[PDB]
RNA sequence: UUUGCUCCACACAAUAUAGAUGGAUACGAAUAAGGCGUCCUUGUGGCGUCGCUGAACCAUAGCAGGCUAGCAACGGUGCACUUGGCGGAAAGGCCUUGGGUGCUUGCUGGCGAAUUGCAAUGUCAUUUUGCGUGGGGAUAAAUCAUUUGUAUACGACUUAGA
RNA sequence: GCAGUCAAGCGUUAUAGCGACAUUGCUUUUUGAUUCGAUGUCGGCUCUUCCUAUCAUACCGAAGCAGAAUUCGGUAA
RNA sequence: AGAACUGGCGAUGCGGGAUGAACCGAACGUAGAGUUAAGGUGCCGGAAUACACGCUCAUCAGACACCACAAAAGGUGUUAGUUCAUCUAGACAGCCGGACGGUGGCCAUGGAAGUCGGAAUCCGCUAAGGAGUGUGUAACAACUCACCGGCCGAAUGAACUA
RNA sequence: GGCCAGCAUCAGUUUUGGUGGCAGGAUAAAUCCAUAGGAAUGUAGCUUGCCUCGGUAAGUAUUAUAGCCUGUG
């Protein structure tokens, strides 16, 4: 229903989010994923770190520059999960993959855009309470990603600006609702309520 | 078995106030305030009156109800800390080399400095955790006293002080030097 | 101000007399009352005023409402109907924003094309008045 | 899984069952027929040599101990359940460690014996301290100054962990001898003692308290009445 | 499937000089009458020395629950097959019908004991008239006076792929 | 933190076919040994069933009735 | 290298291909908790209210939207200027001041529409390394060849020369 | 290995038969005394990497571990 | 390993089991429409991130052949059962108290008092208490536990099965 | 009349809805109504202990100022 769908990746499970995003891209929807460092993986941090270190074990023996390439950033971990669910060696798979962008944090112009969530991929809706889960920024920092603090500082500045914007928007919303409430007793309002609006 | 409801009770004395919101407990008493984050456990707190606070788990299993009893014990420890305090008395003994224990300030950080442990030239430094006080006992030979409202902080500081003087590569049936916790109790000794 | 404060976190309770709204099945969208608890997942419900048969149902097929009325446990259909009428459950349900939202949704679904045109005209008139009142202050 | 495992012992004495309680029940009910006066005795924290000396002194009478609930069931708990008339009052007067003295002797003789009987006893916890005790400075001896240290024996080195940990007395080991750097106050006269102080007094062997057998009341077979005696019940 | 309860009454075939043989009745839980008749012949061969070729089905009638809208506690005595022998089991099920209790029991046996319909024998399903005779804790905890319990962490199903609000689990 | 090699769980065709042959041979041998060997070949009422007394009374009454029914 | 290169307004001419056809419509955090409104002694505060999906909200009527007449109001919105402020994560966007010039379906009128023939996407949205009108702006380097040896199999590299 | 013994179990109502853990005898007997038939493939040099089933180096646990030295063991390539 | 019967395959493509001589389905003219088999329906990938009742958390779980590793072995993981017992004349934990007398039983020992050893292991009084369950002493002492009682007040323990 | 289409009325095959009349069973079982018994996860009332002005704990009390279960019709 929208030309570009922006998904706030915070609090989502990586596999289910990857599955839904891959199907959307193959169906032809343009998707931008923000805040990839706030993604979640079910299972404890040592388990997920062990899995990543097994992936790190994988490498071409006679030339390491030819082997599987291990990308440490959270956005690249999510991109690996997505590319595993797209048939990426065909032209159709490449075209589907080029309808996707993944970012750490929320850079411009997406910091002023509406961001949605995916209910079937949400941790609080999917995992049973008490089950342990891992956070992608911490996993990436443990396996060698080196921009965790910079993203945190930029995100804090973005949150300050966004809070100021929301305060102004909420004041305007209160004024609009106050103006709309005093017209609710008029004949036009009664006719609209009769028609359902 | 999935017990429908399991609950524990927490008793609050006269001078203690408890504020719990979203599993952030603040306990205020005559000796000061303590704060605990319990957001890793799914429990529900309810206030019955100013003296009784219930903590409950709904539709929970064995691990969940074990966590419930643990939560009750932790809040009881916080209450005891703000009303009586905790006091750990340690003793340090030696065979030949007198152990020298001092309180030093390293950029205003309150370290405990241990010298001449078994004749070592190394200076052992144990930081003093915030909220605990270190006093050298009067008319008791070679006794240290750690006091505070947090039993966790006091006991961990005592354990760090005890572990900083591990005897290495010597028969410990023979080499008896060290710093040992000799007593645990409360700061208040009115009765 | 030397008294403890603990957040209540008030849940709706599965209990006898709790009014539920059936969200799927033959009786979808109808009100019923919980008469007896079978286990953690199933209850016995009875909906005599709205025409819901007395039946055992899973708690995942209903949504609990904030409404509750006094009812004996295991009360038969006649007793449930009498207590429901005495407590006036239907009026208190219809006075809530939840039921008003359901009614508005049904009305909007029932609107015709001519009525949608009339809605647009009335919305433009109300918009003119609201914007004028908003600019003056 | 994850349950506590019971410790296993290999000893000779096995637990008593309901048959022992039934035997005690029948013995009490038969002594109720056999004897004239049934006296209820409070004998809490009694030592076995003292109790056996009492039994030896009361040759010809029957002293029966046991669980107080068993004794009250033998006597009859309520008015419709009493074994004899006006025995429920005697049964409900039983409290604590209760013994039953069935006898045919005189009321005056029983009162005189239980007024004039007394023995030296350990100072029990939650009681009154009979003396002020102070362990002297230097080498700690077995009596702790209650006798001259020239005649006394030094305390064994094996008790130093108990004194330091359980008794919380600051002690050191010097050449195999227990030593305290300062004199130590154990108890003050006319003060309530706790478990730790009572244990210290018992360890040093000081026994200045008095044991007296309390008597609550008695029942007569022919009169079918209960009279409060109130002996050593201050 | 969803079980029904039948009565199956059968007998040996009448013969000369042995007329009017005895009639034997069983209460059978089964999804349909074909399964009910098969189970009847199985149990009749296991108990008596009566074969399907030697006998006939006199009657089969569905038995309905007497009060299907009344909550009841059921004690279910069952017997299952093992290589060492046949072992008893007693379960307690709270439900509004005998067929509902039997279906719950079959599902529980398949979940826990890894058991099947052909191996599970229903020996007795008996309603507990008085609550004092209930002796399973998972059933007794629901017999408390004024029973109230909440449902924390409600998970709402979404009809759309994307949601424009962060969800809440309040109830 | 040196992770070791994980055992593969990909199915080998030769291993699976060999396991099939091994299992068939095992079944034949077990059947043969069960036929050849020599070895000599009611739990009652569960204690938790509430109407134990009723079941026992019914079975006793049926036994006593059948005692005289088959005799005369 | 027959006036080359490059931005601003004005007419023509073509142009919009992983798939426009009303609008991607901006708090953060928690979920065994929150959002909003309000009051006070401003807090882990009291009270009220909301959820149970965006099935929303905003826009949306006029020859693909024409030509005119009025009533009410001083609002809404488009375009070109202009005042000031903020934004560097990839800012390239966000907010705002004042005047001008259009439209306004908030309300009531008067004309026009046809024949695309009973449907045929029935063509409607930004950017234009192409032309002709015109006002201002600026007049380079690299390679070969020669040369050095901090370099070198050859290329390459590193120096120097109006 | 062979031949037994015991019995926690399994089996049974015929006190048959299987049987874990233990255990005995032979090989092997008392004063630390005093090379025997590989019937067909093997070693080097240079140089790389892997495994851990660790010899050394690191950190630990136990031991009549006083000290010194050593033995057994844990994590560890 | 040897006999007897019957299938499959070679001469045979097609659907499924990721892949394939003997596995599941089904045998073949060229096409259209419909329905299915076996196998499946998160994404690759056509098809329910269906419904329902339970179980499981694995410092490389499992999604498998049902053979082996496998001793139906080990585990203070978790769930459901079976059989025994104890229990308001008071269940299990916990604290306190009692835990005696002949007697320091006999022999042996430099010493040996229940506790280095060898043989007796009895009697009394008991509510109960071993000629002693362990720590300990050079021997004693002291503590313990076997057993009993007081306080507490409602279910508990053991062994098996899955 | 060659090429490509749209609609209507039909035929053959098929897929997906709405709705009507019947018939069986314990001539469904239930709900509901009446009647006779009964009990607790004991409703009203009564008594007592002592509590915030009557809200509780324990005895009684089988429909009363709530109800439920079973049999029969
Ligand atoms: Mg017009
Ligand atoms: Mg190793
Ligand atoms: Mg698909
Ligand atoms: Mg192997
Ligand atoms: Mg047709």
């Amino acid at each position: 229903v929208e030309p570009v769908v922006v998904i706030d990746g915070k609090g989502h499970l990586v596999g289910r989010l990857a599955s839904v995003v891959a199907k959307q891209l193959l169906n032809g929807q343009k998707i931008v994923v923000v805040r990839a460092e706030e993604l979640n993986i079910s299972g404890e941090f040592f388990r997920n770190k062990l899995k990543y270190h097994d992936f790190l074990r994988k490498a071409t023996a006679f030339n390491k520059t030819r082997g599987p390439f291990h990308f440490r950033a959270p956005s690249r971990i999510f991109y690996k999960a997505l590319r595993g669910m797209v048939s990426h060696k065909t032209a159709r798979g490449k075209a589907a993959l080029e309808r996707l962008k993944v970012f750490e944090g929320i850079p411009p112009p997406y910091d002023k855009k509406k961001r949605v969530v995916v209910p079937q991929a949400l941790r609080v809706l999917r995992l049973k309470p008490g089950r342990k889960y891992t956070t992608l920024g911490k996993l990436s920092t443990s396996v060698g990603w080196k921009y965790e603090d910079v993203v945190a500082k930029l995100e804090a500045k973005r949150k300050v600006s966004s809070a100021e914007y929301y305060a102004k928007k909420r004041a305007f919303t209160k004024k609009v609702a106050s103006a709309n409430a005093t017209a609710a007793e008029s004949d036009v309002a009664k006719q609209l309520a009769a028609l359902g609006y | 078995m999935k017990y429908i409801q399991t609950e524990q009770q927490i008793e609050v004395p006269e001078g203690v106030t408890v504020s719990i919101k979203s599993r952030i407990v603040k306990v205020v008493g005559p000796r000061g305030t303590l704060t605990k984050n319990l957001k890793h456990i799914d429990v529900t707190f309810t206030k019955v009156n100013n003296q009784l606070i219930k903590v409950a788990v709904h539709n929970g299993g064995r691990k969940h109800v074990a966590a419930l009893r643990t939560v009750k014990s932790l809040v009881d420890n916080m209450i005891t800390g703000v009303t009586k305090g905790y006091k750990y008395k340690m003793r340090y003994v030696y065979a030949h080399f007198p152990i020298n224990v001092n309180i030093v300030e390293k950029d205003g950080a309150k370290f405990i400095e241990v010298r001449n442990f078994l004749g070592d030239k190394k200076i052992r430094n144990v930081p003093v955790r915030d909220g605990v006080t270190i006093e050298f006992s009067t008319n008791v030979k070679d006794e240290i006293v750690l006091s505070g409202n947090s039993v966790e902080d006091v006991s961990q500081n005592a354990a760090d002080l005890q572990q900083i003087c591990r005897v290495r590569n010597k028969d410990i049936r023979k080499f008896l030097d060290g710093i040992y916790v000799s007593h645990k109790g409360f700061i208040t000794e009115d009765l | 101000s030397t008294d403890s404060i603990v957040k209540a976190s008030n849940w709706r309770l599965v209990e006898v007399g709790r009014v539920v709204l059936i969200k799927k099945g033959q009786s979808a969208g109808k009100l019923a009352a919980i008469v007896e608890i079978i286990d953690q997942k199933k209850v016995l419900i009875d909906g005599p005023k709205a025409g819901v048969p007395r039946q055992a149902i899973n708690l995942g097929q209903v949504v609990l409402t904030p409404l509750t009325f006094a009812l004996p446990r295991g009360a038969r259909t006649a007793t449930v109907s009498k207590k429901w009428a005495a407590a006036a459950v239907c009026e208190k349900w219809a006075a809530s924003s939840w039921a008003k939202k359901i009614a508005q949704r049904e009305r909007r679904a029932a609107l015709t094309d001519f009525e949608r045109f009339q809605v647009m005209v009335l919305r433009k008139q109300k918009r003119y008045t609201v914007k004028k009142a908003l600019a003056k202050a | 899984r994850s349950k506590r495992s019971k410790l296993v012992t290999l000893a000779q004495t096995d637990k008593k069952g309901r048959e022992n309680k039934e035997r005690i029940f029948d013995e009490v009910r038969e002594a109720l027929d056999t004897y004239r006066y049934v006296w209820v005795l409070h004998l809490d924290d009694v030592r076995t040599p003292v109790l056996q000396e009492i039994r030896t002194s009361w040759a010809g009478s029957k002293l029966i101990m046991g669980k107080r609930k068993v004794l009250q069931k033998a006597l009859g708990e309520k008015r419709e359940e009493e074994y004899k008339e006006n025995l429920y009052q005697l049964s409900k007067l039983c409290s604590g460690v209760t013994g039953l003295l069935f006898t045919d002797e005189d009321v005056n003789t029983v009162k005189e014996y239980f007024k004039s009987y007394v023995r030296s006893d350990y100072s029990r916890p939650n009681t009154k301290a009979p003396l002020t005790f102070t362990i002297p400075e230097g080498i700690v001896y077995s009596r702790g100054g209650q006798i001259p240290a020239e005649e006394d024996v030094p305390m064994i080195h094996s008790l130093e962990p108990t004194m330091r940990n359980k008794f919380e007395i600051p002690t050191k080991i010097k050449a195999g001898k227990i030593t305290i750097d300062s004199p130590y106050l154990v108890c003050t006269e006319g003060e309530k003692l706790d478990v730790r102080q009572a244990l210290i007094l018992k360890q040093f062997g000081i026994a200045a308290s008095e044991f007296k057998v309390k008597v609550s009341a008695y029942y007569d077979n022919d009169s079918s009445t209960v009279e409060s005696t109130n002996i050593n019940m201050e | 499937a969803h079980f029904k309860e039948y009565q199956v009454i059968g007998r040996r075939l009448p013969t000369e000089s042995v007329p009017e043989p005895k009639l034997f009745r069983m209460r059978i839980f089964a999804s349909n009458e074909v399964i009910a008749k098969s189970r009847y012949w199985y149990f009749l061969q296991k108990l008596h020395k009566v074969k399907k070729a030697s006998g006939e089905i006199v009657s089969i009638n569905q038995i309905n629950e007497a009060h299907p809208t009344k909550v009841k506690n059921f004690g279910v005595w069952v017997r299952y097959d093992s290589r060492s022998g046949t072992h008893n089991m007693y379960k307690e099920i709270r439900d509004v019908s005998r067929v509902a209790a039997v279906e719950t029991l079959y599902q529980d046996m398949a979940a826990r004991h890894r058991a099947r319909f052909r191996s599970i024998h229903i020996l007795k399903v008996a309603e507990i008239e008085k609550t004092a005779d209930v002796k399973r804790q998972y059933v007794k905890q629901f017999l408390t006076k004024d029973l109230k319990f909440p449902l924390p962490h409600r998970v709402q199903k979404s009809t759309k792929t994307f949601s424009y609000k962060r969800p809440s689990t309040f109830y | 933190m040196r992770v070791r090699k994980r055992q593969s769980r990909r199915t080998s065709t030769k291993l699976k076919e060999g396991i099939k042959k091994k299992a068939s041979a095992h079944r034949k041998k077990e059947k043969k040994m069960a036929k050849k060997d020599v070895t000599w070949r009611d739990p009652g009422i569960p204690s938790n069933f509430p109407y134990k007394a009723k079941i026992l009374e019914e079975i006793e009454a049926k036994k006593m009735k059948d005692l005289e029914e088959r005799e005369l």
